[PDB]
């Protein structure tokens, strides 16, 4: 009854994300030439697009079952796919950070000896592992075309939580290494802009990307819904909408 | 299973 | 010094003794050329897509 | 499409592949623009580091360096200086033993050329390695001929250290808007093998900035 | 510029053999190559084709899945590997150089071919004339017909006229009707429309006495036509 | 002593020429062409975009068949495009990557390039070997070559930054005639349709009319305020248009021997890199530093249209011999065909 405001917030902050990520996909599909780094932006845009699309689908199904109470419900299968997108969206981020660190710690190797198809390989493996985890979770937890199970859903949710913690550790470590290398010795770089951008990436990742995943995969099991879950979805969709403006729009003037 | 959303 | 100045004077003398027509006649000739070749100008009058190689 | 048209398309695709490979090869080379006067000393720098314009190729620690010397181009350089818009660095040589000499002092001519290059609109964010060659002749000649000949407003000790510092400061002060580029200054002699290391260190910073720009965060 | 053949000979039926062709004198990597065979007394017939870059390979339906084509660019050697050689494979095998861009002259250089003996929807190109008696200095016209229009939408007609002198490998005369090949006297000309074509020799010496062949390049498998012989 | 007398005589002769060409200006081209209907608005669209160059385009030249074109870039490449299919025919690697000009032979058998190496390279496009090979290197200039134009398969005219044009003999490799009357760097060349004479524009804000066979300067035109970067004959061969760094195009008549009209706008402050004429000569297409091209009405000096679509400076543009299309190259590494 009184929970329409979070639903409308999710719709509003997903609407901007759809536009932004469609724009990113349009300008990088054929409009603009792609370097070895822009494939990470493509993967980010794709995962982000999928996540926000499924968020709007769920929101519209809720609205239809509100105004048109005699209605239907979307299948649980889509949920699994959603998870994949989310996980992919938290991998590329980390990867981007790591790439930047390398570009400063081994500049000669990055400029000369870096493989031309390494980034596409990394994207393929990260999407593959995300899809593996999401499919396994859905199969063992009642979302796919099978019977649900409880213990193995807990086990694989814990594994996914460990994966998210590892992604956060990788992002923090790469950002810290980049900051230490910049401070210890650097000539010709705008240091304040780099500090602010790196800290913004870390804080967005922690305060807007993790919370929904952490809730979904660990806090539901360990420990509340109406007070903790919709804010988590708001935060994750906010990170989802903010990612294209942080990784493509600020860079392109 | 798992509490949906 | 002297050689360059003498060469410049000779060049100017050659340029001065040139028969000149009025600007009216030259403008009329240019306008006549532009009028007599207007139909055979694809960029001025767009051609149909059947006669356009870049379509 | 006909069979011959399909074969032409295949030929065009092969040409595209070759062009992409050559572009990838050329994007990993470091381009250096060597500027200076004839007696300023560039032949010594080239010899240490190894009509029309002269191209010198060398390799130092997994980098390929292409050095372009444009000293033979005795024409209006405003019409071809934009050909070097994208260049990794500019190596500008000054022989600081020409403060006494005259072609108009040679030292002031070098200063004017440095001012023109540093403040050019095509080199707003281009690093400049400033080499100050012939330090031994400068040390020998500073005892007899004072630096007041080139700088009447010097008012300093007539020793090598103070005079060298004044020269370096005078050249670095010509850099208007000295926040968008870096100027690396090194004092070199004929019998000295450390200049390739200096150029490598200067180029490493440019590479770091460039592949931070490639990675979006500039 | 030459293409020297190697291999061939007498083969017991059902065997396998590898014909080779070594290039020397031109940029082999940028030239598509064809194998074209000629029966002991009959006309020409296209065997196979491999393009520059080894990205496209076409076989004739009579040897498809039985012959294999390959090329070694660094060695400049074109290979034909033949398995289960039937008695209908006895012929002279010619390696043909052809390059395809705008304004090219495909089928402009031929090797000398290798003899091979085996022991004991296609456009039909018709040349109704045969064994035309000719006197020096006269004007001669050779006619050709096609079972389909050779005029593509691009405005090109893919008719090729070759000349094979007695005891010599065929030479290109016209590559797209009225286009005269390099090194050919201006006394040769070509005209035609759609499915009808004529090749005109204005006044002829004793050099251009031989067999003239028509070939279609509109689409594969590159059918030929029974040649029209000029008899002195 | 004698130097002052010669200077005074030169000033007197210049005043005489100025008075002579001021006494044959009874009207202007604006006054005569005030009663002709203007061309409304030229809407050209990008039919083709040629991709493949990885650096700045510095020159292009159409072939005489109006289908093949050649382009030169600092990536060390001379690319020959078939503009209909938008597929490449040849990709020539240059020994010197600092190319500033390229020319296509009228016969179509040769191409030319040159630049900061002070050498004009002639490549044979049609050889028994399937490759394109250097047929000649012409080395007599002490400055960079800024333009080259074939007279025929054996004669080529080059302009250099050494204040000199040269008429060469490709077979012997020696320059037959040397045109030296300028003061600054010659930046552009234009051949007349009859091949008997040409015009050169230099960095001294002057244009000169050179007789090919004799080897001397017929006329000099001085109306610009800065460097002349581009030059082009009217299709009649009795007039020519110039473009300069002072953001102005200019029409000069040979027989009247003076300015006819100026093509300038207060909203244009960047320099001009290229000028070309329509087949009929009614339009004048000029490429600019402000990243786009402008199409003027050559008889009324009004902007008929704007060709936008380039992200960097437009360096070169040319109109086909049949007037069907325009091709513009730019520093953004793209060629575009407009119709």
């Amino acid at each position: 009854k009184e929970t329409l405001i979070p639903v409308f917030l999710i719709l509003f902050i997903a609407l901007v994300g759809l536009v932004g990520n469609g724009f990113v996909l349009w300008l990088l599909g054929f409009r603009m030439r792609r370097n070895a780094f822009s494939v990470y932006v493509l993967s980010l845009a794709g995962a982000d697009f999928l996540f926000l699309c499924f968020q709007i689908i769920n929101c519209l199904v809720y609205l239809s079952n509100f105004f048109c109470s005699i209605s239907i419900n979307f299948p649980s299968f889509f949920t699994t796919v959603m998870t994949c997108a989310y996980l992919a969206g938290l991998s590329m981020l980390s990867t981007v950070s790591t790439e930047r660190c390398l570009s400063v710690l081994w500049p000669i190797w990055y400029r000369c000896r870096r493989p031309r198809h390494l980034s596409a390989v990394v994207c393929v493996l990260l999407w593959a592992l995300s899809l593996l985890l999401s499919i396994l979770e859905g199969k063992f937890c009642g979302f796919l075309f099978s019977d649900g199970d409880s213990g193995w859903c807990q086990t694989f949710d814990f594994i996914t939580a460990a994966w998210l913690i590892f992604l956060f550790m990788v992002l923090c470590g790469s950002s810290l290494a980049l900051l230490v290398r910049i401070l210890c010795g650097s000539r010709g770089l705008p240091l304040t802009r780099l500090y602010l951008t790196i800290l913004l990436t870390v804080l967005v990742f922690l305060l807007c990307g993790l919370p929904f995943g952490i809730q979904w995969f660990l806090i539901l099991w360990i420990w509340l819904f109406c007070h903790i879950h919709p804010v988590s979805v708001v935060l994750s969709s906010l990170n989802s909408s903010a990612n294209p403006i942080i990784y493509f729009f600020v860079g392109s003037f | 299973c798992k509490n949906f959303f | 010094s002297i050689a360059q100045a003498r060469k410049l004077v000779e060049q100017l003398k050659m340029e001065a003794n040139i028969d000149r027509i009025k600007v009216s006649k030259a403008a009329a000739d240019l306008m006549a050329y532009c009028e007599a070749h207007a139909k055979e100008d694809p960029l001025l009058t767009p051609v149909p897509a059947s006669e356009n190689p870049f379509r | 499409l006909s069979a011959e048209d399909k074969a032409a398309v295949e030929r065009s695709k092969m040409i595209d592949r070759n062009l992409r490979e050559d572009g990838e090869k050329a994007a990993r080379e470091v381009k250096l623009l060597l500027l200076g006067a004839g007696e300023s000393g560039k032949n010594t720098i080239v010899k240490q580091m190894k009509t029309g314009i002269v191209e010198t190729h060398f390799t130092f620690k997994d980098l390929h360096f292409k050095m372009f010397d444009v000293g033979a181009q005795r024409s209006e350089r405003k019409k071809w200086i934009h050909c070097f818009e994208g260049v990794t660095a500019i190596i500008f040589c000054v022989a600081l033993s020409d403060y006494d000499l005259v072609l108009m002092n040679r030292m002031h001519a070098s200063m004017k050329l440095f001012d023109s290059i540093c403040n050019n609109k095509w080199f707003t964010d281009t690093s400049i390695i400033l080499f100050l060659n012939k330090k031994d002749l400068f040390e020998e000649k500073i005892k007899k001929s004072p630096l007041t000949i080139c700088y009447p407003e010097y008012a300093g000790s007539n020793t090598y250290e103070e005079a060298a510092a004044y020269i370096q400061c005078q050249f670095e002060d010509l850099n208007k808007r000295k926040d968008t580029k870096e100027i690396y200054t090194h004092f070199t002699c004929s019998t000295d093998t450390k200049n390739v290391q200096f150029v490598f260190d200067a180029v490493t910073d440019v590479i770091i900035k460039n592949n931070l720009k490639d990675c979006g965060l500039f | 510029v030459q293409l020297v053949e190697s291999g061939g000979g007498l083969v017991q039926p059902g065997g396998s053999r590898k014909l080779s062709c070594s290039a020397s004198g031109f940029a082999f990597s940028s030239f598509g190559m064809h194998w074209v065979r000629q029966a002991p007394e009959k006309g020409l017939e296209w065997v196979a084709y491999i393009s520059s870059g080894s990205g496209t390979i076409y076989y004739a339906d009579t040897v498809k899945g039985r012959f294999t084509i390959s090329r070694d660019d660094p060695k400049n050697t074109l290979f034909l590997q033949m398995t289960s050689l039937r008695s209908e494979d006895t012929a002279m095998y010619y390696c043909v150089r052809s390059i395809y861009y705008y304004g090219s002259s495909p089928f402009d250089f031929w090797g000398q071919g290798t003899t091979l003996t085996v022991s004991s929807s296609d456009i039909v190109m018709t040349q109704a004339t045969s064994s035309v008696p000719v006197t020096p200095g006269e004007s001669v016209s050779i006619s050709c017909r096609s079972s389909k229009s050779l005029l593509h939408s691009n405005g090109n007609t893919y008719l090729y006229w070759f000349l094979q002198r007695p005891g010599q490998s065929p030479q290109l005369l016209i590559y797209r009707m009225s286009n005269l090949a390099s090194g050919v006297p201006d006394r040769f000309s070509g005209s035609g429309s759609g499915t009808a074509f004529t090749l005109t020799i204005s006044r002829l010496e004793a050099e251009d006495v031989g067999v003239y062949y028509c070939m279609q390049h509109l689409e594969y498998p590159l059918t030929f036509g029974a040649g029209t012989k000029l008899e002195l | 002593s004698e130097l002052d007398q010669l200077r005074q005589e030169a000033e007197q002769l210049k005043n005489q020429i100025r008075d002579a060409r001021k006494a044959c200006a009874d009207a202007t081209l604006s006054q005569i062409t005030n009663n002709i209907d203007p061309v409304g608005r030229i809407q050209m669209r990008t039919r083709r975009t040629l991709r493949g160059h990885l650096a700045k385009i510095y020159a292009m030249h159409w072939g005489t068949d109006s289908r093949l074109l050649v382009s030169a870039s600092q990536d060390g490449k001379l690319i020959i495009w078939d503009s209909y299919t938008t597929n490449k025919v040849h990709a020539i690697p240059l020994r010197s990557s600092w190319v500033m000009t390229c020319a296509y032979a009228p016969s179509g058998n040769y191409v030319a390039c040159g630049g900061l190496d002070n050498i004009c390279s002639i490549y044979n496009l049609k050889t028994r070997e399937g490759n394109v090979r250097v047929s000649r290197e012409l080395a007599g200039h002490t400055g960079y070559l800024s333009c080259c134009r074939f007279l025929d398969d054996n004669q080529i005219v080059t302009s250099s930054g050494d204040t000199t044009c040269a008429l060469w003999d490709i077979e012997t490799g020696q320059q037959t005639t040397t045109f030296t009357g300028h003061t600054g760097d010659v930046m552009s060349l234009s051949l007349a349709p009859d091949t008997r004479l040409f015009v050169s524009g230099a960095c001294d804000a002057s244009a000169k009319l050179w007789d090919v066979r004799e080897g001397m300067c017929r006329q000099t035109f001085t109306g610009h305020e800065s460097d002349i970067n581009a030059i082009c004959f009217f299709p009649n061969g009795n007039a020519f248009a110039t473009g300069s760094d002072d953001a102005t195009c200019r029409l000069f008549d040979l027989r009247a021997d003076q300015e006819l009209m100026t093509y300038s706008h207060d909203n244009i402050i960047c320099g001009i890199t290229s000028v070309s004429f329509s087949k009929s000569g009614r339009l004048l297409l000029a490429g600019y530093d402000d990243f786009n091209c402008n199409v003027w009405d050559a008889l009324k000096a009004d902007r008929a249209g704007v060709l936008a679509g380039h992200d960097n400076r437009v360096s070169c543009l040319g109109v086909t011999d049949d007037g069907m299309a325009v091709a513009t190259g730019s520093w953004d590494s793209f060629l575009k065909i407009w119709n």
